[PDB]
Formats: C-alpha cells, structure tokens, sequence
RNA sequence: GGAUUUGGUGGAUUACUAGC
C-alpha cells in the first residue's frame, strides 16, 4: 500500500492520483534507461538529458541538476507530489497544515498571478513558486492584515 | 466609426462536419465548430455568416438553387440562412442527433437522416414571407436495425437510400406510388457500409464498407431481382474507409482511410487513378463538385482542409489552421499582411484580402508568445517560450539571426525599435529586459530594475522610448539611446499585465489587474485619466466551477490593449468572453462584443442550466486600414470591420440636401458642390455617383476647391475604393491632385492623416506597382530581342 | 390598404376575450384553441406554449370555435373557416346575411346555426374527405317550435340526430331526412348554456336562474336538478376520470364543483376570472384527466387540478379542493405606453389602463410576467406612506429604460398619470 | 396594522410545428 501511504502524507483527491504520478515517474526512468544505452561520447545524448534536467529542475521535482544519478534514484512520486499546490502552501507557511491548505484552495482563496486557481492538484513550477499569494480582498487575507494592525481598506483588503 | 460587425473569422479552415461545394462550384463552404465559412475559389475571398451556432456544426445542407443553407448542430437545432440574404429565415429545432442533411435535386423537399430514422420535410419557399411554424415533416421511416451512417439522393425525389451501420442498406422512394418500384434492402455486406452511391443509370447500385471491400449491385434475371454482379476490393494494410464521396456523371470515387492515404477510382473500370496521403491522420469528410474538378478532403484531428483537382495535378487551396490557439497577433505596415503566433510555435502569415496563409514558419520549436513588425516590410520579430528570439525576412522567408540570452530564459513579450536597430524582450523567469542589436546578434545590455516579471514592452515611434511593464505595480519608462540611460518609474495600484503605446508617442495605456485601464503621460509621470472596466466585462461560469460567474476573479481584467491609429480609441480583450471599445477623451465604452456563443467552449455562459477549453481573447490589434480590429480568439482569429456601410451617418445636413439634389448638381455641372453635397450624407453610392462622374479637366480645380476639413475624409474614401475597382488611371489622378493641391498641409498634419496615408499607399504598392513592373519588364524584353543579333 | 414594407406577423399579449375556447386531441397530446378578436390562437395543454396562430386576420370577429382532431373550425360573420395549422385550407360560405352564432361537428356533417334561428348542414363530399364541404340542406326553426338557439350539441350514439337546444326547449333533427324527430317540453327558465354528459342520452342544461337541469332524451324527462343561489350559469363540464363531478361556471366569476354521487358541492372557487368582463366564459375538464381549464373574458386562461385524496380507505368522500396550476396572462385594458427591453428583442414592457405593467415576451409566450408592485422597505427606517388597502399604481404615460447596467440597480423610470413623482423599476 | 424566518407547489431558466 505505498500508493495509499503517500496519498495520506500529501492529501490526495483520488487514491488513483499516486499511480497517475508513478506512471510519469516511471516514464522518466524509462527515458533515462534508453538514454543510458547510447554511447557516452554522443552529442545527441550529451545534449539530450541536459535538455531534460533543465525541465525537471524548472518544474522542481529534483533538487539539483548536477548529479545524473538523481534521475533514477531521487525521482520519486513523493518528490513530484510535493510540488503540488497545497504542499507549497504548507511549505511557504500560508496555511497551518496540509489538509487546511486544500480547504483554502477549494473555497477559493489562493491565486497564481492574475487568475485564481481552484484545482487543489495544481503542479507549480519552481519558477512559478514565487507568485502564489492569497487572492485579493479575500476574508483570509483581510484577517492576516488585521493581526499586524496594517489593513488598508483603500485596497479594500 | 462606432458600429462594427463581425466581418470575417480567420484561421481554423476546417473544424468538424460535412464540407459541401456550391451548385455553381465557384464557392466552397467549410463548417467551423460554431460557424460556417464560405470560400470563393474564383475571387480568392472568405466570407463567414454573422450568425452564431450554439454548438459545433455536425452537418451542412446546401440547396441546389442556393437560396437556403441548413446547418445541423449536435443538439439538433436547425438554422436556415439564405446565401444571398445572409440572414436566418427560420430556426426550427430537431430533437435528436443529426448525421447528414442533403437537399433533393428538385429541391421541393430535403431528406434528413437522424439515428435509424429517415425524414423528408417540405422546404419553406425562400421568396415566401417568414411564418411562425415554417418546418413541416413529409414522412418518417423507422425500419433500420441501427441509425443510417450516410444518406444519398437520386436525381428523382422518388428514391432515397440510406446505408445503415448494421450492414443492411435500404432504398426509399419519395412519392408513395413509387414504393412498389423500390423498397428492397441489400444484405451480406461485411463490416459496415460507409455510404451507398447511385449511377446515372438506376440499374446499378454501388456500396462501400469499413473493411474496404466494394460490392456492385446489378438487377438481372436469376421474376429476378438485385444480384451482386461484380465485387471490387481495395487493399490497405491497416487503412479502413471512413468517408466515401461518389460523383455519377464522372464516375469518380473518393475514399477516406484511418491512415489518411487519398485514393481515386472509377466505378465502370475499377482503376485507381492516384493514391496520395493528405496527412497521417485519417480524412473525415470528402465532397465532390458537379463538374468533379475540385475534391475537398478535411481531417478533424489535424484540423486542416485540402482541395484537389483530379484532371490537373494542381491544388486550388491547401492550408492547415493552428492546432491550439494564436498567442499573439502581428499587423504589418501594409493592411493585407497579417501574422499570427500559435501555442505549437508554428508561424503562419494570413492575408487581409483573402483568408489563406501565404507561408508557415517552423523555426521556433517552443510556442510563440508575441509577434511584432518593425517599421519596414523587411522583417518581423517573434517572441517564444523556448528562450530564443528569431528575426524573419519576408522577402526571402528566412531567419536573419536567432537572438538568445545568456542563461537560457523564456521570453514572453517583445518590443522592436521602429528604426530597426534594437530588439528588446522580456521574461517570466528573469525579470530583466534583454536588449539585442539587430546587426550584431549579441545582447547589448540587460536592462534591469523590476521586481516581478515583465509583462509587456513597447516603443513609441515618435520619441523612440521603450516603456517596461511590471508585476510590482510600478510602470518604468526607459530611455536607452544616446548617453542618457535614465529610467523614470510611475507607481500603479495593481499588477499591470497590459501595456499600450499611443502613435503620438506621448501617452501610454495600461491594463491593470483591478480591471481598470489607466492612461499615463510620458514626458510627465502623471496620468491623464483612467477608465473603469470591471463592470462591463462578461465572464463565463465554467462547467467544473463552484462559484457564481458574478464573483469569480478569473476574467475581469484585460490581457491586451491596442490604441487605434487615430489615438482616440482602445480595444481591450482578456481571458473573458468580451471585447471592448473605449473612447479615450470621453472615457466611455462604445460597444461591447461577445466573442462567441458556444456551449462547447467553457467561458461562454453567465448562467449554466440547472477540462473543457476556456474561451478567451489573447491579443488584439487595430489594423492600419482601420475598418476593423482583429482579436485572436480560441475559435480562431476574428476580424471585425465596417466594409458594409449600411448606416446613415450624416454630416451637416440642411433641409435642402437630398440624394436627388446631388444628382441635379451633376446636370448643373457644379462638381465642387455635388461632391460636398454627397459628402454630407456620407453614403457611398452617392459618392461613387459623383466621384466617377466628374471629368479629368476639372479634377485639380475640384482638388483646390475641396476644403481642408474634408481632405482626410476624401483620402480615406479613395483608399478603400481603388483597391477593388478597375480604374487605375482615374484613381491615381485623384491622388495626384489631392497630394498636389495641398502637399504642405498633409505633411504639416502628419498626426492628423495616418489611416488615409497607409490605405492610399497600400493601393500603390500592391496593385499599382505590379502593373508598372509588368509594363516595364515587357518593354525591356522587346528592346532586347530587336537590339540582339538574329540567331544562326 | 396593402403595404409594401410591412406585413402582419401575429397579435401578442392577448389570450382570450370571452368567446368559448374549444379543446381538441391529437395523438396523446391535448391542444386548446382560443380566439383573439379576428385572429385565433392555439395553446398546448401540457405546458401552455403557443403552437399556432392563424395566417391571416379574419374580416370580422370570430364568434364561435370548435375543433375536431387536426382541423380547427372557426366561425366569423357570414362564413366558417376550416383551418389546419392556422392555415385557411377551405373557406365555407353560408348563404344568408345573418351572422353565425353557434357551430357543431359530428360524422360527415357540419352544423352551423345563424342568428335568425336557421341551421345549415354541410356534408363531407366523400367519406375519404376530412373537412365537410358540400351544402346539404337548410334546417329552420320557427318561433312556434322553440326559442332562440342557445347552442348546438350532438350527443353520443345518435344516427344523424342533432340536439338543438333553445331558450325555451330542446329539439332533435335527423339531418339526413331533415325532420324534427323529437321536441322536448317547455322549460320555465331561459336556458343559457348546454353541455353533454359522459353517460348515455343526457345533456346538461343551464338557466339564467341558478338551475342546472339534467335532461334525458330517451325518456324526455328531467332526471336531476341542481339549484344555485343568485348566479347566471355560463359554462358546464363533466369530469370523465371515473369520479362523478359537475363543474358549474357562473357569470359572477364563481366556479362551482359538485359531486353527483354524494349530492354535494365540494369546493367553490371565487373570482378565478373577473365578474365584470364576463366571469367564467368556458370551463372544461380534459378527457379522463383531473384537469379543468378555465378561460374568462378578462384575457386570461388558467388550469386547475384535483390532487389525489389524502384518505387511504375513504377516497371519494374526502376530496382535495382544486389547485392552481399553470396559466397565461395578458392585458385587460388597452396598452398606453410600451417599450422594448433589450437588443435581441426578447422582452417588451407594456403598461396599460389596467394599471399593471407587464414584461411580455416576443420570444416564448409562456415567459411573460407582470412586474411586481411590492414596495421595498426603506433604507431610512421611517415607514412608507400609503393606503393600507393596496391599490395599483396609477397608469403609466412615459417610460424610459437603458439596459447598460441591469441587475445592479434600477434601469426603468416610469412616469405615472397625474403624480408629482415618478417611480423606478428594476428590470 | 408592522417586521423577521421557513415548508410546499406552479411559471421561467436555448427560439413556441400536437399523443400512440
């Protein structure tokens, strides 16, 4: 029951979410394997996984882009399941717990740039990880500003 | 100026449904998901009906006379539009899913097949006045194991045969007395029968199947009825016929396969003329003209429409629409050239005059975000999410240089120096404005100072100053030329995702996230005014939503803005359902345009009845010709315009001024008055009555007589008329006279006349010079032959 | 007076006027025709949509209506239209100068009765033919035989016998021969309205005094009689569900239900149509179904239903009183000032001398509603000054509407007749 | 006479060609 055991730690909608990642996280390694079977001094192969580690680090599933061994060993579903939006709202200390962040996404208090986001299971790029905020004029961004005694209703915060 | 209409939809040539040629065959009509587009091969012009269809078109019916055109949606709604009238005469509702609707050769009644039931309905007379309940159904046939997959009509209306998907095929006569002639249903066909065809002689019946084996039915003695005379088999390794079209007079068979290979056979000789693969994806609907010279094959998966002629190996029109949507819209100095960006990254150049793509660009592997044109026809710069920017030539169709950054950043948007020396681009990753020179592909400088990413970048042509857009709520105006390097910052209330530069070079129009559009000055940091856009934005409730459409914050801002070239109006468009036209001095919107009415798309309805692609406009620009502004949608690039001029917009009427009075002036020989008396009505047919009337000897006397106030208006009229009109020599003597009479005045008021100069000098480049060069080239060749010594 | 630009589409905002509507049945569906002046309408009975209006206006008012399955028989001044789908497919002209009061259909025959006590018979030219066309003969009734003709009825299972009811008595004419096969006895009251019964050989009768008289034709006698205080009976109908029920419609707006088995009234409806415009002009239980359809002269048409009984074992004694179901509305008086609401031509405001504004629908004719007149409780807190017996607003002579900001505050300003203020309305 | 809250039905919520 590894699929359930990580559905709890990150709070997932459907128990099938895990194996929806673990099909991708396996598909990384199958492309890693056949790209390991090409000869090492091939300017395709040298170009092609560094082309891929650019993307898998921008998305942020893997910690570094130097170690080439991470691509088979550290690519786990729990790695890709913590660039989920409610985990990121718990990493950035927005909500208190990780269930409570799903409660705030589903009610509609969080946003990415212009548009608010409503699927809890929004993957967030490490580049896009800068831009999550509380949605403006919300009743939960109004309460935060009352704690510091710094509301400003010309913003109608 | 104010009343725009939906003139044209551009891009997405084929979406779904039957493609049927006209009886004349001059115009071919391809059905889009929510609209029907008519293409005229002879005039190379595309026309789209103003009417919305509430879901995607599933069937198209064209009357032999052409008076009535019927389109059937997935829901079963029936819309009848007269081609000449271009209006919806009636909107009857069918209650089941429709597969194909074909009008009878006589046209008295139209056969309609839904599910396993066949229906014949008397067609209401187009000439007859509109009635409350026009639709009437002649008969219903329910004798089918499964709903018919195809419908075929004989020259006589007595026999109608529909091929069922069960395997069985049945024949139905129109009149009840001819039932005894033919009521039999063919059997023993393997797989499914895609379609049933009738030859000019009614003795032979041709049937096709999904397997690819073809069987011909011939009536003969074993008192004797309907044997299989000969079987014909098509061999495909994995290909299966999907859609089959047969023309009886030319005996030509069009076969559609899953593989997409295109093959042609003749029923009498069973010989394969040619096998061609239009695309990897299988052909969905194939149609043939009466002559049979033009065959149209469209693949829904690739969304591309292709027309081919069997007799001569030439394609009248072959094009493929963008796979997803157009991220940016680029307008060239010439009105005709149009450039549209796509999510795929493929770049295709559309034509304003005819809705076809001259060429494609596959240079950008990543999606293209912004496409802009410098102040020349020499090149266009495209911004992509790949992290590289590549300039393109339009004389040669090639990259000059592919500008890249240092650490390989995405590029959203782009700004090109009008004097084409400097190309600036902006990111989401870096928030540094990279600056490339056009000659040396090095980056000159990394202009920085923003917190948060750069949304847009633009350069005012008059002052050559570039203003950055930031998510930090501060607008910073850069000054990058000549030993200054000074940046001026103006604070904004909400993230600014929209930046617009006025032609003047003195004002900047912004679109913040609070909805509100503000208009700043540049030489001062202060603002002229702001106009409030949160209320007059229509927002859709999606299907998967949990909030009312009133209080979602998805779409109440504007992700684009473009000033008109007059500098007096802004067209804005965002991820919403609506486009706007704000007046700039009076600060009030003029008219609000709903982009689409589709239940198929998500963002349409304010209220649902008691994921799907979102419907939003990405980038909007106003054309130099300025008749209409193109907004790049989800459905495809829209074009709004005023080329109708069915509108009474008078100017300075007296009681004495009537249309008859202007005609009287021509008899009176008062050319100066009868032109001004026709400009007072501002109606085009009085103007063409007096413009074409007055002779050459009093053109310049009239030009000197013409007032300064009407000079901008008269020049605009010549610009729109002379493009499609046969008079080169008469129109150019007017443009010699207007320019000759007041050369200094037009030059002094450069800002006052912008649209008139651009429109007039598209007519000179596109059609007037090419007549000159053909006259020039022909003269030189004749000179060469006489001058050169004789051979042998 | 033929125009070159305009041509009439249909008249909107009118449901009924006082002429008795007549029901028809096609397949399993039920279709109800009414009339509006010189142009009749057709309503479905399952949702009261508008199905068919006539293609041309008639040259005068339609006086009487009846409908056999597909064909609506409309009778204006001298002629009888035999209409299908609102299309005049055969015009039948009666050879008098008298105006046709009542009409009846059975068998191969049509039976039209002019006002000067004369009855015309029109035969189907062939049994294949659907509408009767040929003039058969002219039946007359002299005043020594009976009074003025109240109605024409054809009872169940009578070979060519036509139950002609008069103000004095009841006749029977064998239209094949043309002979008076039976005359009834003279009634002490003036008869106003007759209707058949689902039992055999019985027509029901209605007097100017409040008396319903059941009358047998095989015995020629009065079987049952029902007295009503102070009412002029204008409509009669029997429920054919299997439960015996008589519906007496007065001219004082009352609809009265009886239980002929228990010999009792059940529930009496008060003012379902206006007394002044005529009361219940016609009421009809739909066949085999607990639905009565009432249509007065005050430009409305309402349906009432009987819920099933709350008692398990008792049933027919504990009867639920009738219940309001769907209806259509219009405008009692002529409209003073109208306007259009929106750009797609989808609503029309119409304010009339009835003092009640209406948002009619050009699009779907069951979508029309009276704009409510129910004052918002004030922001200020002091109470609103007005008469406690609520009367409608004075009639509206000037209206203005701009549709740009709808749903957020008011967008309709109306000026009432002779008021120093001028109210506002949300659309 | 006034105010607040609530149960139930009907009519709309896409553009009106009759049932088996």
């Amino acid at each position: 029951h590894r699929d359930t055991q990580v559905m709890r730690t990150y709070h997932i909608q459907n128990r099938e979410d895990y194996h929806k990642y673990n099909r991708i996280c396996g598909d990384i390694r199958r492309l890693a394997n056949k790209l390991s079977l090409l000869p090492p001094t091939d300017p395709f192969r040298r170009k092609h996984e560094q082309l891929l580690l650019d993307k898998l680090y921008a998305m942020g599933v893997l910690t570094t882009k130097s170690k080439i061994s991470d691509l088979e060993n550290k690519v786990t579903v729990s790695a890709i399941c913590r660039r989920r939006l409610p985990v990121i709202m718990h990493r950035l200390k927005m909500a208190e717990t990780i269930q409570d962040a799903v409660k705030f996404i589903e009610q509609g208090h969080v946003r990415v740039g212009p548009n608010l986001i409503n699927d809890p299971a929004y993957l967030v790029t490490r580049n896009m990880e800068d831009y999550v905020t509380w949605v403006d004029n919300s009743k939960i961004k109004k309460t935060l500003l009352r704690y510091r005694n710094q509301i400003d209703d010309f913003d109608f915060s | 100026k104010s009343d725009f209409k939906f003139s044209n939809l551009l891009g997405t040539v084929y979406r779904q449904g039957n493609i049927t040629f006209s009886d004349d065959g001059k115009q071919l009509l391809s059905p889009v998901g929510n609209r029907v587009s008519v293409f005229d091969l002879i005039n190379n012009k595309s026309f789209t009906f103003e009417y919305e269809h509430r879901k995607n078109i599933a069937a198209i019916d064209l009357n032999k006379q052409g008076t009535l055109l019927i389109s059937i949606d997935e829901d079963g709604r029936a819309i009848l539009v007269n081609f000449k009238a271009r209006n919806v005469l009636h909107h009857f509702n069918f209650k089941e899913k429709c597969s194909a609707v074909k009008f009878s050769p006589d046209g008295r009644l139209f056969a309609l097949a839904s599910g396993r039931f066949l229906q014949i309905w008397k067609t209401p007379d187009v000439n007859k006045d509109r009635q409350f309940a026009p639709f009437v159904r002649h008969r219903v046939h329910a004798g089918h194991f499964q709903d018919i997959t195809s419908l075929t009509w004989s020259q006589d209306s007595r026999f109608i045969l529909t091929t069922s998907k069960d395997l069985s095929a049945k024949i139905w006569s129109v009149d009840s007395e001819e039932k005894n002639l033919a009521a039999t249903t063919f059997n023993g066909h393997r797989d499914y029968v895609m379609g049933a065809f009738f030859s000019h002689d009614q003795e032979k019946i041709y049937t096709v199947s999904k397997d690819g084996a073809v069987f011909v039915w011939e009536f003969t003695k074993r008192k004797y009825s309907w044997r299989i005379t000969k079987k014909h088999f098509f061999y495909a390794n994995q290909a299966k016929v999907k859609c089959v079209t047969f023309h009886p007079a030319t005996r030509l068979l069009a076969v559609g396969f899953t593989s997409g290979e295109f093959r042609l056979y003749d029923l009498p000789d069973f010989t394969l003329i040619q096998q061609l693969s239009m695309g990897q994806n299988p052909v969905n609907t194939v149609s043939v003209n009466q002559t049979g010279e033009w065959l149209a094959f469209g693949s829904s998966k690739l969304g591309q429409l292709l027309v081919y002629e069997w007799q001569s190996e030439s394609y009248i029109l072959k094009q493929q629409g963008h796979f997803d949507s157009t991220n940016s819209l680029a307008y060239s100095p010439d009105g005709s050239r149009v450039v549209t960006a796509s999510e795929d990254g493929k770049i295709k150049v559309w034509d304003i005059t005819s809705g076809f793509c001259l060429a494609t660009f596959e240079e950008h592997t990543s999606s293209v975000t912004a496409v802009q044109f410098a102040k020349r026809g020499q090149v266009m710069f495209s911004s992509s999410l790949d992290g590289t920017v590549r300039a393109w030539d339009l004389i040669r169709y090639r990259n000059f240089r592919t500008f890249t950054g240092t650490e390989r950043i995405q590029f959203n948007c782009l700004a090109v120096d009008p004097s084409g020396e400097v190309v600036c681009a902006g990111s989401l990753d870096n928030f540094d404005i990279h600056v490339w020179s056009v000659q040396t592909g090095q980056l000159l400088d990394a202009l920085s100072g923003h917190e948060g990413p750069v949304s847009c970048l633009s350069f005012s042509q008059e002052n050559s100053v570039l203003a950055s857009a930031s998510w930090d709520k501060t607008i910073r105006i850069w000054s990058i030329f000549g030993r200054s390097q000074q940046v001026e910052p103006i604070e904004v209330y909400s993230d600014v995702l929209a930046l617009s530069m006025r032609p003047d070079g003195k004002e900047v129009a912004v679109s913040t996230l609070k909805g509100q559009i503000s208009i700043f000055n540049i030489e001062d940091a202060k603002q002229v005014g702001n106009i409030d856009c949160r209320k007059d934005i229509i927002s859709g409730r999606f299907n998967q939503d949990r909030f009312t459409a009133k209080n979602s914050e998805r779409s109440k801002f504007f992700t684009t803005i473009h000033y008109s070239f007059d500098g007096m109006a802004i067209v804005a468009g965002g991820n919403n359902n609506s486009i706007c036209l704000y007046d700039v001095p009076n600060e009030v919107l003029l008219k609000r345009f709903i982009v689409s009415r589709n239940m198929a798309l998500n963002g349409t309805l304010e209220f649902l009845n008691s994921m799907r692609p979102e419907v939003r406009v990405t980038s909007v620009q106003f054309s130099p010709t300025a008749n209409a502004f193109a907004a790049a949608s989800t459905e495809g690039l829209l074009i709004y315009s005023t080329n109708d001029t069915i509108l009474f917009d008078p100017f300075d009427l007296d009681v004495d001024v009537t249309p008859h009075s202007t005609v009287e002036a021509l008899r009176e020989k008062q050319f100066l008055n009868a032109l001004v008396m026709a400009f007072r009505l501002n109606e085009e047919y009085l103007i063409n009555k007096v413009y074409e009337a007055i002779p050459i000897k009093e053109i310049p006397l009239v030009a000197s007589n013409i007032p300064a106030i009407y000079l901008p208006r008269i020049l605009k009229f010549i610009g729109d008329f002379a493009i499609e009109s046969q008079h080169i020599e008469f129109n150019l003597i007017w443009i010699k006279a207007l320019l000759s009479a007041s050369g200094g005045y037009i030059n002094e008021h450069k800002y006052l006349f912008s649209t008139a100069m651009r429109s007039i000098q598209r007519f000179i480049v596109r059609v007037a010079k090419e007549v000159v060069n053909t006259t020039t080239d022909n003269k030189y060749t004749y000179r060469f032959l006489v001058s050169t010594d004789g051979s042998m | 007076k033929n125009s070159k630009i305009f041509s009439p589409f249909r008249i909107i905002g009118n449901v009924s006027n006082g002429v008795p509507f007549a029901t028809g049945t096609l397949g399993s569906t039920f279709y109800i025709v009414t009339c509006v002046g010189k142009t009749f309408q057709i309503y479905d009975a399952n949702t009261l949509h508008l199905l068919f209006v006539s293609e041309k206006e008639t040259p005068s008012s339609i006086v009487a209506l009846s409908a056999h399955f597909h064909y609506v028989y409309a009778a204006y001044e001298n002629k009888v239209g035999i209409y299908k789908r609102g299309i005049e497919e055969h015009l039948l002209e009666l050879e008098t100068d008298a105006n046709v009061e009542h009409l009846c259909i059975f068998g191969d025959y049509l039976c039209a009765s002019t006002d000067d006590n004369s009855i015309f018979i029109y035969k189907k030219s062939d049994p294949q033919d659907k509408y009767p066309s040929e003039f058969y003969t002219k039946l007359t009734v002299t005043e020594i035989q009976g009074g003025e003709i109240v109605s024409l009825q054809h009872l169940a299972t009578y070979l060519n016998k036509l139950t002609v009811v008069t103000k004095s008595n009841v006749l029977l004419f064998n239209v094949r021969t043309g002979k008076l096969v039976f005359t009834s006895n003279e009634f002490p009251d003036q008869i106003t309205t007759a209707e058949p019964a689902p039992v055999l050989d019985i027509i029901a009768l209605g007097t100017v005094t409040g008396e319903v008289i059941m009358f047998n034709m095989r015995k020629g006698k009065r079987i049952r009689t029902i007295k009503i205080p102070q009412s002029r009976i204008s409509s009669l109908s029997f429920r054919t569900d299997g439960s015996s029920h008589l519906s007496v419609g007065t001219s004082s707006g009352d609809l009265i239900f009886y239980d002929l088995d228990r010999r009792s009234r059940i529930h009496v409806l008060k003012n379902i149509h206006r007394e002044s415009y005529g009361g219940v002009t016609q009421a009809t239980f739909l066949n085999g179904q607990p639905i009565i359809v009432t249509s007065g002269g005050d430009n409305s048409l309402k349906e009432y239903v009987f819920d099933p009984s709350l008692s398990q074992g008792s049933g027919d004694v504990v009867v639920q009183p009738p219940r309001y179901l769907r209806s259509r509305g219009g405008h009692s008086q002529p409209p003073s000032y109208i306007a259009f609401a929106d750009s797609q031509s989808h609503f029309m405001l119409s304010a009339s001398k009835d003092r009640s504004l209406w948002s009619f629908s050009l699009r779907k004719d069951a979508q029309s509603q009276e704009m409510s007149q129910r004052l918002h409780k004030k922001q200020d807190g002091g109470r609103v000054g007005g008469s406690t017996i609520k009367s409608k607003f004075p009639e509206i002579v000037a209206l203005a509407i701009e549709n740009a900001r709808i749903g957020e505050w008011e967008n309709i300003i109306t000026a009432h007749k002779d008021e120093k203020f001028a109210r506002t309305w949300d659309m």
